[PDB]
């Protein structure tokens, strides 16, 4: 609940760039790190430290390396000279109950095209590049039973061991830190920006209010800091007198109530 | 497809003068991947500039974070500067203090 690799193959990647590279996620964090250039699976994070059973990244590695193959692969399985991209959305969740619901989707230059029908073992897609990789993977007589695997039994497995091990990383609460300013816009008006700083998990909610009376949310934005913490802001346009009677509420797990904010 | 990029750029703390930081360019949205990504300080290109691991969303578009030591100044302007096919020339962005 969840974890998720993207995969990204280049079928022509300027020199330095690596041609295809990969990134774990637990939920909205980073764990995982890969790419075809150092060609080693490595942790990001917090997750350098954590305990692990000595050699996951080595089995992790060499699944990777399995698939860096298959998607260079795919690339000669195709009939233009493009260039292209392809992209896989490979992982699970784990379900209502303790049995793993599996996610297996591709694309193709951006659009989704291609999946993996675990109840038949196969690529499936509507689309003659579709049918063409699906063939040549299934073709790789390896390659299905190690998808199959990967997505019941690895995957999975390596959920339930992060979700144990690292179960403090995943909890982590941070409050933001709020501001909310008026700057000169039109002439009649000004515009107000309520900010977000550094907080964790990503859900949070900014809402104005005109005197106490529900003003709406605003034009919502939203990014990430170099941390793995988050950042938001939301503004509104106001008149130009009249801006001290707008404040901005914000919620967020980090903290035990909504926290009203004035200028 | 080619999907251009959207540009946020923001301070990781609140943005005190006088004490360190961190300047962000969220750059995302954006298809295919190639992408070139400056910060500018009075309009020069910043040297120590690191980034993220280039990854997508879950529409397939491809998303990246670039960030750099900093120290804001009552008088010191910061900006972004993108350059993507889907744009004819390189689109700058410039840091508003609280967005």
């Amino acid at each position: 609940l969840s974890l998720l690799y993207h995969l990204t193959a280049v079928s022509s990647p300027a020199p330095g760039t690596p041609a295809f590279w990969v990134s774990g996620w637990l939920g909205p964090q980073q764990y995982l790190s890969y790419n075809s250039l150092r060609g080693e699976a490595e942790p990001c994070g917090a997750w350098v430290w954590e305990n692990q059973v000595s050699w996951y990244w080595e089995k992790e590695t060499t699944d990777l390396r399995i698939k860096e193959k298959l998607f260079l692969e795919a690339f000669k399985a195709l009939g233009g000279k493009g260039p292209y991209t392809l992209q896989g959305l490979l992982g699970c969740e784990l379900g209502p109950d303790n049995t793993s619901v599996p996610t297996a989707k591709f694309a193709l230059n951006g659009e989704e095209f291609m999946n993996f029908d675990l109840k038949q073992g196969t690529w499936g897609g509507d689309w003659p590049e579709a049918l063409a990789i699906s063939q040549r993977w299934q073709q790789q007589d390896k390659a299905a039973n190690k998808e199959l695997t990967f997505l019941l039994f690895s995957c999975p497995h390596r959920l339930r061991e992060h979700l144990e091990r690292g179960r403090g990383n995943l909890e982590w609460k941070e409050p933001p830190s709020m501001r909310l300013k008026a700057r000169p816009s039109s002439p009649g008006f000004s515009v107000l920006t309520c900010s977000a700083f550094s907080f964790y998990p990503p859900e949070l909610q900014l809402r104005f209010l005109r005197n106490g009376l529900a003003a709406g949310t605003g034009q919502g934005d939203f990014g990430p800091n170099s941390d793995g913490s988050f950042h938001a802001s939301s503004s509104l346009t106001v008149k130009s007198g009249d801006e001290h009677h707008y404040c901005c509420i914000v919620q967020h797990a980090g903290l035990a109530q909504p926290l009203r904010v004035e200028l | 497809i080619q999907r251009t990029p959207k540009i946020q750029v923001y301070s990781r703390h609140p943005a005190e003068n006088g004490k360190s930081n961190f300047l962000n360019c969220y750059v995302s949205g954006f298809h295919p991947s190639d992408i070139e990504v400056d910060l500018l300080k009075n309009g020069e290109r910043i040297e120590k500039v690191e980034h993220s691991d280039l990854s997508f969303s879950k529409d397939w578009s491809f998303y990246l974070l670039y960030y750099t030591e900093f120290t804001p100044t009552e008088k010191d302007e910061y900006a972004c500067r993108v350059n993507h096919v889907t744009l004819s020339q390189p689109k700058i962005v410039k840091w508003d203090r609280d967005m």
